[PDB]
């Protein structure tokens, strides 16, 4: 059901959705969206489970 | 409609979490001042 409600289909459109939610209104890009998402949880200088 | 749904759902619930307001407030808004004014009016 979540994939029913889920409007996006692929990593590009999903990253764009994430970018719109985080940094809203700004026109997204492929590169800016990917960079924001990777800097969310998988860049070592911005996310630390101690 | 959206924020109207939020207002009516609140008025039937008697309360509103920050989460529900975030889900219901529009997506064009970027700054926090319009968001806090919306929260003030809605309160």
């Amino acid at each position: 059901e979540t994939l029913r409600v889920d409007p996006t289909n692929d990593r590009l459109s999903a990253l764009v959705e994430i970018y719109r939610m985080m940094r809203p209104g700004e026109p997204p890009t492929r590169e800016a969206a990917e960079s924001l998402f990777e800097n969310l949880f998988f860049s070592e200088d911005r996310y630390d489970l101690s | 409609s959206q924020l109207k749904l939020l207002v009516t759902r609140g008025k039937e619930q008697g309360y509103l979490t920050y989460a529900e307001v975030n889900d219901h407030l529009p997506e064009d808004i970027v700054d926090s001042d319009q968001i806090e004014d919306i929260i003030q009016m809605i309160n």
